[PDB]
């Protein structure tokens, strides 16, 4: 599930 | 004389300590060891993301791109970053994970990853004897973030190109701080860049490591999710040789 943390992180 | 403003910016954007919050009045157990590192993994991984942002050229790119590049490299900046503070606080001679999470050499044998432990340990030796200035680990620690691409390649290309190539001269100019002369200049940049492009195969072990960690701790969707990071031909590696 890292794709996703990474992409709520990025926004 | 002064400092390139780049370079400076980058040390200005450099993350500030994280604790891992480990008890060090209190003998480690397996358990609890693995524990402290996850929670520090998952921390230093929110830092990773904080920090592209703040990156000049980064956000310039689609946000897909953007995804990509952390994806295809966080355990690199990881273990290049634990590289630097072993290197400097403690002369390379432990693994300085964080403040409240030093692993000397007995300890590391005692755990059951000194294996681990002796290939994470390769880059703050090779550190001491290239004696890598801090000027060189910002320059050489973005590049790790724009080493490998998908094989199709990037939806912002060109960008990724012109950025790429702008940290390029920006260690060439960190380089220049202390390697007066072409040939010794030039000497030098093969030295660095060798050891970025050996960071592809080492990077490689450590997924397979953390693969074989969770296997161990725990079935065909685990393994082909992890594949891409281990096997070869399946990624496009950026090599200067
Ligand atoms: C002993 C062992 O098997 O460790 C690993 C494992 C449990 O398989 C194998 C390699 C390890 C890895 C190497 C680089 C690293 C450097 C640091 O300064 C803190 C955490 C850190 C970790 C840990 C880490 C890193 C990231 C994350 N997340 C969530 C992104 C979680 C843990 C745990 C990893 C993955």
């Amino acid at each position: 599930g890292l794709e996703a943390i990474i992409r709520k992180a990025l926004m | 004389q002064l400092i390139p403003p780049l370079i400076n910016l980058l040390m200005s954007i450099e993350p500030d300590v994280i604790y891992a919050g480990h008890d060090n009045t209190k003998p480690d157990t397996s358990s609890s060891l693995l524990t402290s590192l996850n929670q520090l993994g998952e921390r230093q991984l929110l830092s990773v993301v904080k920090w592209s942002k703040s990156l000049p050229g980064f956000r310039n790119l689609h946000i897909d791109d953007q995804i990509t590049l952390i994806q295809y490299s966080w355990m690199s900046l990881m273990v290049f970053g634990l590289g630097w503070r072993s290197y400097k606080h403690v002369s390379g001679q432990m693994l300085y994970f964080a403040p409240d999470l030093i692993l000397n050499e007995q300890r590391m044998k005692e755990s059951s990853f000194y294996s681990l432990c002796l290939t994470m340990w390769q880059i703050p030796q090779e550190f001491v004897k290239l004696q890598v200035s801090q000027e060189e680990f910002l320059c050489m620690k973005v590049l790790l973030l724009l080493n490998t691409i998908p094989l199709e390649g990037l939806r912002s290309q060109t960008q990724f190109e012109e950025m790429r190539s702008s940290y390029i001269r920006e260690l060439i100019k960190a380089i220049g701080l202390r390697q007066k002369g072409v040939v010794s200049s030039s000497q030098r940049f093969y030295q660095l860049t060798k050891l970025l492009d050996n960071l592809h195969d080492l990077v490689k072990q450590l997924h397979l490591y953390c693969l074989n960690t969770f296997i161990q701790s725990r079935m065909s969707e685990v393994i082909a999710a992890q594949l891409p990071k281990i096997l070869a031909g399946m990624v496009k590696p950026l090599l200067f040789h």
